[PDB]
RNA sequence: CACAUUCCAACCACACCUGGCGUGUGGC
């Protein structure tokens, strides 16, 4: 009866975590699907519990619209003289009442339903306020790996999904360890896994800074360029807004102390750390540095860059995969 | 041996029980009346008719109904004994063998 | 087929494998006779 | 070919020795399956290995030698030690063994002792002559830890208000009653920091259950000792065990005369941890605690002694109050009266930003007659005299001026004059 | 694999030599608990373990203490069969 | 130092049930 409505709603584990008004809405749903299942016609049905004062009651919806296919939840948006509509849409009626809902299918399916709605709610809501969090570096244990994903643990039952694009290609991971990125995309409506954190993704790196450097973060060296290459290579150019500060002695560390703490967190990642310009022509040497560039051709038509390397330079421009030309056309 | 003697749960806390136990239970009742009057001292008279019945129950454990008064545990039938399991039809040659 | 309590599951498990022998072994009531037999004050003796 | 030499280094370290190696690709393991790789590939190379741990009795008879690295707790590299050697050499929980070790054998999977040298940072030999802890006379605490600084840093004011409101002696009892966000991590750092700086010949421990993963890798890296933690990351099964680790070894430390501090945070999360744990026995009182349930914090917070042969054991756990919720208020009750020391931190101080918070005349010590001399006891009782007329916050306040004016407390208590 | 068969009288010390102990209480087992008595007409150190591979106590439980007896009720572990 | 075992990705082991005995009735 209503009395079991009232221990259920009281003996839930999870309760501020779903509140009675949301557990009355599972529950008014799950009567509705059950209503549902019962005739063999389709008619949309609203419960309206009554929380703390009465007992549930059902009623019909009726989805005004032009059409007549099953006309238990069809009218038209002009019936309103008789039976006291007087609206153009949005008219419903509450013609059948006291429904039941406690047998055996109906209990079936309310468990169902609620399960279903408990742990959807749950999991929108410890994604949710991590959301405001969004790009920053966390931390958390992973849960599970395989070949396409792998899960991750921030505390209080948070799951959290990392792709394998987001997973470098020789990236290790070990139920354990605590694998630490930056999150980047959130989306409260999937129906799976849909807190996002990747660490193969230039904005991390960032965020590295932002947890290593302490000139990032209060804007004195602005990070302006990056562009990456998993476990292989990342170029980036960070501008100073000073004069007296030098990013080879400021961003790189002392002797490779923070160029090599990053390149670590990223797993053996080259990182060339530059100066950004407001010129093209410095930016693109900086880009291919380390090399000795004696050209430049611009065109703004085609928006194409030409550098002829020296001769003997190759492999100190180019390099294996190209790379060093690649992240500077990224 | 004691699964060899018949005990199974039944429905409740009553257990179906053999004839064989209510028999062993009685000679080890008898024998230890038998054994504290001994103890105390007790006099001719009343350790003399304890023999009595602990010879009575262990004849009727070994073969009841012979010595001449078949004794009954339950329903007012007569028990089943030793020997019983072993004669007339429904012994172990005749029935198990 | 009946009393071996080692025999027919060996029998059973030969003859699920396709074997179609059998092994002797002894009679389990037999041994409850001998037992009964112990328990009263006779004495029930295999040989050799 | 140590354990604790590749216990203790980075992770980085152990990347860059096992990539010289020749090794597997030792990024897809975890740190325990790191070393455990790489000793196996050392033996491969045919030396017989040394390592340590500290010893934990399983209920099938045979024990486990963990390491701080795993917080104690079941690993791949932990040292199998068969019942045996557990009956010759007497060993029990809390036991820190160090000594030769050989990787599994054939077919098995743990590091196997065979030949045991230092039990306790002692002779093996001299390790069956052992007091047990039970059959201890506790005393009062008499010698004082003097845990003033004398440098005249801007925190080491925190330390002294110590020396000024509620002192310290060897196998004290004390407990920090503190509402949550008012200071606790901070006093807790410094009263480590200074433990650490001027009695360096006591062992240091550090209990965290249930903390955040940034103040342990902050503990583990600020406090001159082996500290060991547990974080919300795991269930109550590990901080429980935990928790027999950390106190059978300072049992058994004590036990080798020793003198042992632990300092725990904190108390209310150990409580819910062994309330969780603990089955239930049909005995529920308001909060959702079991009766038995308590059992074990009293247990772990009676350990807390002064040993009279040599050695003791200093306990000092905090507690949190004003949570909102009744069960941790009934908690912080029944540990109302157990303790003979208290530091009382109230928020009403921290709300104006102005620290150490600390509760003066809510706050004291039990029989600290015996820790201090005689002048020291007769300033302190006319500080209280001072301050108690006054409120908290602004009498604090005073404290913290007085303090910030004099160097050490000498000048201060001749100022007081 | 055995010759004729053998009969004759029980000596005492042959019933002796048959007994595995003694059964003292009239007890067969227990009303609340099914599990049988100490030394009643069903026990355990005397009969054997009621159940396979497990002590009446339940401390040696596994097959790795298949073999022995316990320290406190003594039942040999093995299977019931041996009763 | 020695005896002796080593508590956990599918799954192997953790299975399945009242003729004790009597009475009554019926059939061959
Ligand atoms: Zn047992």
């Amino acid at each position: 009866m209503n009395k079991e409505i009232l221990a259920v709603v009281e003996a839930v584990s999870n309760e501020k975590a779903l509140p009675r008004e949301k557990i009355f809405e599972a529950l008014e749903s799950a009567l509705a699907t059950a209503t549902k299942k019962k005739y063999e016609q389709e008619i949309d049905v609203r419960v309206q519990i009554d929380r703390k004062s009465g007992d549930f009651d059902t009623f019909r919806r009726w989805l005004v619209v032009d059409e007549v296919t099953q006309p238990t939840k069809e009218i038209t948006l002009e019936a309103a003289r008789y039976e006291d509509e007087s609206l153009n849409l949005g008219d419903y009626v509450e013609d059948q009442i006291e429904s039941v809902t406690f047998d055996r299918i109906t209990t079936q399916t309310a468990k169902q339903v609620i399960v279903q709605k408990v742990r959807e709610a749950e999991r929108a809501m410890v994604v949710d306020q991590f959301r405001e969090h969004e790009g920053e570096i966390i931390t958390g244990v992973v849960k599970k790996v395989n070949r396409d994903n792998i899960s991750l643990d921030l505390g209080n039952n948070a799951e959290a999904v990392i792709l394998r694009e987001d997973m470098l290609p020789r990236e290790n991971f070990r139920p354990g360890d605590r694998v630490r990125g930056v999150l980047y995309s959130v989306r409260p409506e999937a129906r799976g896994a849909q807190l996002f954190v990747t660490r193969s993704k230039p904005e991390m790196l960032i965020e590295l800074f932002r947890i290593e450097v302490p000139e990032i973060g209060e804007e004195v060296i602005e990070i302006k360029a990056a562009a990456r290459d998993p476990g292989s290579r990342a170029k980036i150019a960070v501008k100073t807004n000073d004069k007296r500060i030098d990013p080879v002695g400021a961003c790189v560390g002392m002797r490779g102390a923070r160029v090599q703490a990053v390149s670590t967190e990223l797993g053996g990642e080259r990182i060339d750390i530059v100066l950004w310009d407001d010129n093209p022509a410095q930016f693109v040497i900086n880009a291919m540095a380390p090399a000795d560039v004696a050209s430049i051709v611009v065109d703004e038509d085609k928006h194409t860059m030409d550098i002829a390397v020296e001769a003997g330079n190759l492999a100190q421009a180019i390099g294996r995969n190209g790379q060093n030309v690649r992240l500077a056309s990224q | 041996p004691p699964d060899l003697r018949p005990l199974v749960p039944l429905d409740g806390g009553r257990f179906a029980t053999s004839d064989l136990n209510d028999l062993y239970r009685r000679v080890i009742n008898r024998n230890n009346r038998l054994k504290r009057l001994l103890d105390l001292a007790a006099p001719d008279i009343i350790v003399r008719n304890e023999k009595r019945m602990l010879q009575e129950a262990v004849d009727a454990l070994l073969d009841n109904g012979r010595r001449g008064r078949a004794i009954t545990g339950s329903n007012k039938r007569p028990l089943k004994s030793l020997a019983d399991m072993i004669k007339g039809k429904q012994g172990r040659f005749r029935q198990n063998l | 087929k009946s009393d071996d309590v080692n025999g027919r599951t060996k029998m059973y498990k030969n003859i699920v494998d396709g074997n179609h022998q059998m092994e002797p072994g002894m009679p389990e009531s037999f041994n409850v006779l001998l037992k009964e037999i112990r328990s009263l004050g006779i004495n029930i003796e295999l040989e050799d | 070919m140590n354990l604790t030499e590749l216990k203790n280094t980075p992770v980085s370290e152990l990347i860059t020795l096992g990539e010289n190696m020749g090794l597997e690709n030792l990024a897809r393991m975890r740190k325990q399956d790191i070393i455990f790789a790489i000793l196996k590939q050392h033996a491969k190379s045919g030396e017989d290995i040394f390592g340590d741990g500290v010893l934990e009795i399983l209920q099938d008879g045979f024990g486990f030698l963990r390491s701080a690295d795993s917080s104690y707790l079941a690993g791949p590299d932990d040292i199998y030690v068969s019942p045996s050697q557990i009956r010759r050499f007497n060993l029990r929980t809390g036991d820190t063994i160090s000594g030769k070790i050989r990787p599994p054998k054939e077919g098995e999977r743990y590091f196997a002792l065979l030949k045991v040298n230092e039990v306790n940072f002692d002779k093996p030999e001299n390790a069956r002559n052992k007091i047990l802890f039970e059959n201890l006379t506790p005393l009062h605490a008499n010698s004082r830890l003097r845990m003033e600084r004398g440098n005249g840093s801007t925190e080491d004011l925190t330390a002294r208000v110590l020396d000024l409101a509620s002192p310290i002696g060897r196998g004290q009892r004390g407990l920090i009653v503190a509402p949550p966000k008012a200071g606790k991590t901070m006093l807790l750092q410094n009263i480590a920091q200074s433990i650490a700086y001027n009695h360096p010949d006591c062992v240091l421990m550090v209990l965290l259950i249930d903390e955040r993963p940034e103040e342990v890798t902050e503990m583990q890296r600020l406090v001159k000792g082996e500290v060991v933690a547990s974080t919300f990351d795991e269930p109550a099964s590990r901080h429980v065990q935990v928790a027999e680790m950390v106190i059978e070894k300072a049992k058994r430390l004590v036990e080798h005369k020793k003198d042992v501090i632990i300092l725990l945070d904190s108390i209310t999360r150990l409580a819910r941890a062994y309330n969780t744990v603990v089955p239930a026995s049909g005995k529920v009182l308001t909060g959702g605690v079991d009766a038995n349930a308590l059992h074990r914090p009293k247990r772990f917070f009676g350990a807390a002694r002064n040993v009279e042969e040599g050695g003791s054991l200093t306990i000092i756990a905090t507690a949190l109050i004003d949570t909102g919720s009744k069960m941790d208020e009934v908690i912080y009750e029944e540990f109302k009266g157990t303790g003979n020391m208290e530091l009382h931190l109230s928020r009403k101080i921290a709300e104006k930003r102005v620290f150490p918070a600390i509760d003066y005349n809510r706050s004291g010590t039990r029989k600290e007659e015996l820790l201090t001399t005689q002048e020291e006891l007769q300033k302190m009782w006319i500080l209280r005299k001072i301050i108690h007329p006054m409120g908290e916050i602004d009498a604090m306040e005073f404290l913290i001026n007085k303090l910030a004016m004099t160097k050490t407390n000498d000048d201060f208590f001749e100022m007081m004059k | 694999e055995f010759d004729a068969i053998k009969i004759a009288l029980a000596s005492p010390d042959m019933i002796r030599s048959w007994s595995f102990g003694e059964v003292k209480k009239p007890e067969t087992i227990n009303y609340r608990t099914f599990k049988p008595e100490r030394d009643g007409l069903f026990c355990a150190r005397i009969f054997g373990p009621v159940k396979d591979y497990e002590c009446l106590c339940g401390k040696y439980k596994r097959l790795k203490h298949r073999g022995v007896i316990c320290e406190k009720c003594g039942v040999e572990v093995t299977q019931t069969k041996v009763r």
